[PDB]
């Protein structure tokens, strides 16, 4: 699995500019796509999806309009064609892949990301505390909170826990609030009540210092958290 | 050459020895308890996905997810609950005949007239279902799979004979070959050391997966044996056949405990299935229909009779929620 | 003129008969496979021939504003539908592959959907429309004739003709039956009642042998229709 | 309209 | 050849410990019973419990 | 009243159900042939020319429609069970060493038993008489007579409808007419009207074969036709 992103760069403010997404290593056919843009020093916000095939295809508010996203499955290439940027628009472009279906784990691989610099109704996530210094060994707890409840009728809640390394792409935690991901240790754990989750590193390591971002996946604007640090 | 006749003075004193059981029948004891009375399901689901007839279908254990095979070379992964597939798996050969959901949900097992039992794995990174292994080594066709694990798959096959494959290796880790005839079903106990393994020498054998060899034969059916399913305590089990009959085996007494039969009924069994209690034996037929019977009374709880053509497989949930029903009509339907 | 009258009663009465046929096959086909085109001509046909024989049987009772139209446009749907079971028939034998392995499993519907949607069409065309519809239908319905009755030819010619010898008997009986139940008790009710609207006829004729008697027999054309088609079938 | 169109002809 | 190996399997399919029918019936009675409450098919639960409606 | 990840697994359905569909008509566009036949009937080379292992796949072309012919290659002298697999197929293609007359009634016996399965009773079958080179050769030579193994050819007369175009001599005429009839009694004696025999004579070398495949599915096809339509 591999999702290497192109273009960006400098861009003068109002232009245009088309980001790439080569994916390598899976069926890129049956994988829906999300661009999530991460402004410098700020969290993750989610910018398009397209779904398995091309059909449902989603902007943020921020960006309908201006951006459009497309794919050429032959080619296995995601693209974001953005036409008039503005200084807001700087941001690392992650390229995410997410396939849906029962039992699926969505979100679960990012690719490197691609730096472009320009020269009412969301479901607000909110991250009890932006910093938590902890030591290894430690059992450390971080918290979200969502403004609306993300426990489906269908029983699913739709909480994802992904963390962003230093100077890495973010990394699927959870999935549904207590799914563990595929290669992610016992250590983390997930929880919630429905409207308020936690996620525990039980035996904290050197390796689990990073970002940790709390998402959405109930409405589609796919909002995510400001983001709780984790330093040692 | 004298061995005949001590084959043949066993065999009496085996049927001596299970007279001897005989003190009662199931029937006598069942008397007294309250009857079924009549049940009535309802076709909740109808899955239309497929482009021939349905030879297979096997639940998850998560009582949701449900894989079929069809003789179009596609298994399909049903979400139950909505319909939805969730995989559709292209297979290299069409004549697949059986069909198995590894109780991890990571595996499904087909295979068929092919002499091979293909693994496919439904967690891959790729994102795509492909094939973990193809075990060979079977001389006949393959009519029955089950995993006992996810490197463990107990396949019965046309050669007469049953076979334990470790699936990471590829090579049958043991081999069963007391049958005289092709072996149609085998169903794993739920502590999942012992199995049976029904043939068309109208023969139900137990087999110990760990020793390999045959603890018990069971011979009532006059004819082929197409199904076999185990009680849900592992103390019984029970056979359809060609012979348009059911019959209750139990393990400790050694010999048939009842058969479910009716004069209205002279088509074959293809399937057969309990309830989550056992009380209910749940049986498809060859006359596009299924029948509900009470397993300790024989008589005829119910009839499941929506299907345009035959009734190839059956299957009740581990929750005993519903009842999977597939058919030659190249549909499932589910029951509650 | 009130004996000759007798009929609108042996109308009704054929019409029942052939009411609860068509109710039967409805059902039967609602359940049944459907899935033989055939079969999703003969249930079109089935609720074409149910409505008009309701039609017909209220008309013979009102001795009403609805009446009529909705009469008329069942009575040219079952004819469309007559017609085109002819010519998917012709169809399945002439290219007996493309109709068992090329043909869209869909073109019955699109095709009893599109009939329905032309009778409609000329139902309230009639109801619009000097009047050259009365022409036009009239029209049409020789074009469901010389469809109906060419597809069954051509059919014919590529049996009888082929180098073929297999029992023969059921397709020519069946065949010669479908022309001629379509052609004297189907057809003859439409093209008498439009054609006689203009050419100037005998009033007692025309009411009495060239009207009624397209009555009686358009219900018994629409009665039979579901013994000729589907019951024949099963009880084979 | 024909004056001989009789009951039934008329159809409306 | 094949004789020794029916015969030997014979015997050991002989030799196993028997248990009356009575009490293999009486348990598979005991089973149902025990397990009556907790099978949905045949006592059908609410439709609010049931996935299917 | 769906999730944003329960819309999309009915997208991914709905994609799958497109891709059934694409495979739908090519499943209907395929005739299926099971070709059945002993040790000796020589259909090996029959299927080499139309160009463990449990079943054996061949393809092959007519007049643009395709075939897919299916030899049950690998499996125990025993049908009752597999055959079952292989109802619907356009044809079964039995195929029959003609010149070997001691093995006649042991094909006459599995033309029967295929012809009578309970599971085969809508399925017409293309019967070869293959090896009509050794069989006209072993008549010619006289070494060896039917009637030591069939006492009725001794009381048996060619049909006045006999074609022998090619100017065969008569005796080989009389013996192949006698094992067509000897196969067609069988035919006919049970079941008509719901499955039909297509007799051929084919040698070894044929390139008929499948042109003889070809029309007698087309008869099959239009005896389909003709009974959906109460034609027959």
């Amino acid at each position: 699995v591999q999702l290497v992103e192109s273009g960006g760069g400098l861009v003068q403010p109002g232009g245009s500019r088309k980001l790439s997404c080569s994916a390598s290593g899976f069926a890129f056919s049956s994988f829906g796509m999300h661009w999530v843009r991460q402004a410098p020093e700020k969290g993750l916000e989610w910018v398009a999806y397209i779904s398995s095939g091309s059909g449902t295809i989603y902007y943020a508010d921020t960006v309908k309009g201006r951006f459009t996203i497309s794919r050429d499955d032959p080619k296995n290439t995601l693209f974001l064609q953005m036409t008039s940027l503005r200084s807001e628009d700087t941001a690392m472009y992650y390229c995410v892949r997410s396939i849906y279906y029962y039992g699926s784990s969505p979100f679960d691989f990012w690719g490197q990301g691609t730096t472009l610099t320009v020269s009412s109704a969301d479901i607000v996530m909110t991250q009890a505390t932006s910093s938590v210094p902890v030591t290894p060994g430690e059992s450390v707890s971080i918290s979200c909170r969502s403004s609306k409840s993300l426990l489906h009728s269908n029983g699913n809640t739709y909480l994802y826990w992904f963390l962003q390394r230093p100077g890495q792409s973010p990394q699927l935690l959870i999935y549904r609030m207590s799914n563990l991901a595929s290669g992610v240790p016992d250590r983390f754990s997930g929880s919630g009540s429905g409207t308020a989750f936690t996620l525990t590193i039980s035996r904290l390591e050197a390796e689990d210092v990073g970002v940790y971002y709390c998402m959405q996946h109930l409405e589609y604007p796919l909002t995510f958290g400001a983001g709780t640090k984790l330093e040692l | 050459d004298q061995l005949r006749q001590e084959a043949e003075q066993l065999k009496n004193q085996i049927r001596d020895a299970r007279k001897a059981c005989a003190d009662a029948t199931l029937s006598q004891i069942t008397n007294n308890i309250d009857p079924v009375g009549r049940i009535q399901m309802r076709t909740r689901r109808t899955l239309r996905g497929h482009l021939a007839k349905i030879y297979a279908m096997h639940w998850g254990t998560d009582s949701r997810l449900l894989v079929s095979a069809s003789q179009d070379g596609k298994l399909i992964i049903w979400d139950s609950y909505t319909t939805n597939k969730v995989h559709a798996i292209p297979l290299r050969s069409s004549w697949v005949m059986t069909c198995a959901y590894a109780p991890s949900g990571n595996y499904v097992a087909c295979g068929g007239l092919d002499n091979i039992c293909s693994i496919y794995n439904l967690k891959t990174r790729e994102g795509n279902v492909r094939v973990s292994r193809e075990l060979a080594g079977h001389t006949g066709y393959l009519s029955c799979c089950r995993f006992l694990d996810d490197n463990q798959i107990v396949t019965s096959s046309g050669d007469t004979t049953c076979a334990l494959w470790d699936i990471e290796t590829g090579q049958q880790t043991t081999t069963f070959t007391g049958h005289t005839g092709d072996v149609m079903s085998l169903s794993l106990a739920p502590d999942t050391r012992l199995f049976v393994s029904g043939a068309c020498d109208a023969s139900a054998k137990l087999w110990d997966v760990r020793e390999g060899m045959c603890r018990q034969t069971f011979t009532g059916h006059e004819s082929d044996i197409n199904a076999i399913c185990f009680f849900p305590n592992g103390n019984a089990f029970a056979t359809g056949s060609d012979d348009a009959t059911c019959r209750l085996f139990d393990l400790r007494a050694d010999q048939e405990l009842m058969t479910y039969s009716h004069d209205n009924i002279i088509c074959g069994i293809t399937s057969v299935s309990f309830s989550k209690s056992g009380r209910l034996l749940l049986a498809g037929y060859d006359d596009f229909n299924c029948n509900v019977w009470d397993a300790l009374k024989a008589d005829r709880a119910g009839v499941l009779a929506g299907h345009d053509n035959r009734v190839s497989c059956l299957g009740v949930t581990d929750d005993g929620m519903a009842v999977a029903t597939g058919s030659w009509d190249s549909f499932l339907k589910i029951w509650n | 003129y009130k004996q000759t009258l007798s009929l609108t009663v042996l109308t009704c009465i054929v019409s029942l008969v052939g009411l609860t046929g068509n109710a039967v096959v409805l059902w039967l086909l609602g359940c049944r496979m459907r899935r033989n085109a055939f079969s999703i001509y003969i249930l079109n046909l089935a609720a074409a021939d149910f409505l008009f024989l309701s039609g017909r049987l209220i008309y013979s009772l009102l001795s009403s504003k609805i009446l009529y139209p909705v009469m008329m446009f069942s009575y040219f749907a079952g004819l469309s539908f007559l017609s085109a079971v002819s010519t998917e028939r012709c169809l399945s034998v002439l290219w007996p592959i493309w109709y068992r392995c090329h043909r869209p499993t869909h073109l019955s519907a699109v095709v009893c959907v599109l009939l329905w949607a032309l009778s409609l069409l000329r139902s309230i065309l009639e109801w619009m429309l000097c009047q050259t519809s009365d022409f036009i239908t009239v029209a049409w319905l020789i074009f469901l004739c010389v469809v109906l009755c060419g597809s069954s030819l051509v059919l014919l010619i590529r049996i009888l003709c082929g180098s073929r010898k297999i029992p023969l008997t059921r397709l020519y009986v069946t065949i010669l039956l479908t022309v001629l139940v379509f052609l004297l008790c189907g057809l003859p009710f439409g093209i008498q009642f439009f054609l006689f609207l203009w050419i100037h006829v005998d009033r007692e004729v025309l009411f009495c042998h060239v009207h009624l008697v397209s009555i009686f027999l358009s219900a018994l054309n629409s009665s039979a229709n579901p013994i000729i088609y589907f019951f024949v079938g099963s009880f084979r | 309209r024909p004056e001989w169109w009789m009951d039934y002809q008329k159809r409306y | 050849a094949q004789a020794r190996k029916l015969v030997e399997q014979l015997k050991m399919e002989a030799n196993i410990d028997r248990i009356k029918v009575s009490k293999a019936a009486a348990d598979l009675m005991a089973y149902c019973e025990a397990h009556a409450k907790e099978d949905p098919l045949l006592t059908p639960v609410p439709a609010s419990e049931n996935p299917f409606r | 009243t769906l999730s944003a990840e329960d819309k999309a697994a009915v997208e991914r359905s709905k994609m799958i159900e497109k891709q059934l569909q694409k495979d739908k008509q090519v499943y209907r566009r395929t005739l299926r042939l099971l070709l059945l036949g002993a040790d000796n009937s020589g259909k090996s080379t029959i299927v080499k020319q139309m160009r463990t292992s449990g079943i054996f796949e061949t393809k092959f072309q007519v007049d643009k429609v395709n075939f897919h012919m299916f030899d049950v290659g690998a499996q125990r002298d025993e049908r009752r069970k597999w055959i079952q697999c292989f109802n619907d197929v356009t044809a079964i293609i039995f195929v029959v060493d003609s010149s070997d007359y001691n093995r006649l009634q042991e094909a006459l016996n599995d033309f029967k038993s295929i012809w009578n399965n309970r599971w085969l009773r809508t399925i017409s079958v293309i019967l070869f008489l293959n090896k009509q080179d050794l069989l006209a050769e072993k008549v010619l030579a006289g070494k060896s007579k039917i009637e030591d193994y069939f006492p009725e050819f001794a009381r048996y007369t060619t049909p006045e409808d006999a074609t022998p175009e090619p100017g065969e001599d008569p005796r080989v005429t009389r013996a192949k007419y006698f094992i067509r009839k000897e196969f067609v009694d069988i035919s006919t004696a049970s079941g008509d009207g719901r499955h039909i025999c297509y007799p051929h004579f084919t040698c070894s070398v044929d390139t008929e074969n499948a042109r003889r495949i070809f029309n007698d599915c087309k008869d099959i096809i239009l005896q389909m036709n003709l009974r959906e339509y109460n034609l027959v």
